[PDB]
């Protein structure tokens, strides 16, 4: 599918969900999040922070679209733009992206 | 949840 997620500096090629937590606990702000490829294959996580804990959300790449529980997008940019105005997790909107902090 | 659902 789409690739413009590949220069935005909350997606990440290499990161492990060890490393996103690390990266994540540095920033006590609910809405800090990453996204980070997955071992498995077509598949991403998104990495977040809500209510002071960690938490981490499958997206699967499938096409020409993106699913995450049973919405889709058109892409993964769509899909983080779309949950940096929407609530992705109880009321937290994805707010603040990491990018090696 | 290993993985939060959604």
């Amino acid at each position: 599918g789409s690739h413009m997620h590949e220069s935005k500096e909350w997606y990440h090629a290499s990161l492990t969900r060890a490393q996103a937590e690390h990266m994540l606990m540095r920033v006590p702000r609910d809405g800090a999040f990453l996204v980070r490829k997955r071992n498995e294959p077509n598949s991403y996580a998104i990495s977040f922070r809500a209510e002071g804990k960690i938490k981490h959300c499958r997206v699967q790449q499938e096409g020409q679209t993106v699913m995450l529980g049973n919405s889709e997008f058109d892409s993964l940019v769509d899909l983080i733009s779309y949950y940096e105005k929407h609530p992705l997790y109880r009321k937290m909107k994805l707010r603040y992206p990491i990018n090696e902090e | 949840l290993y993985y939060w659902d959604q």
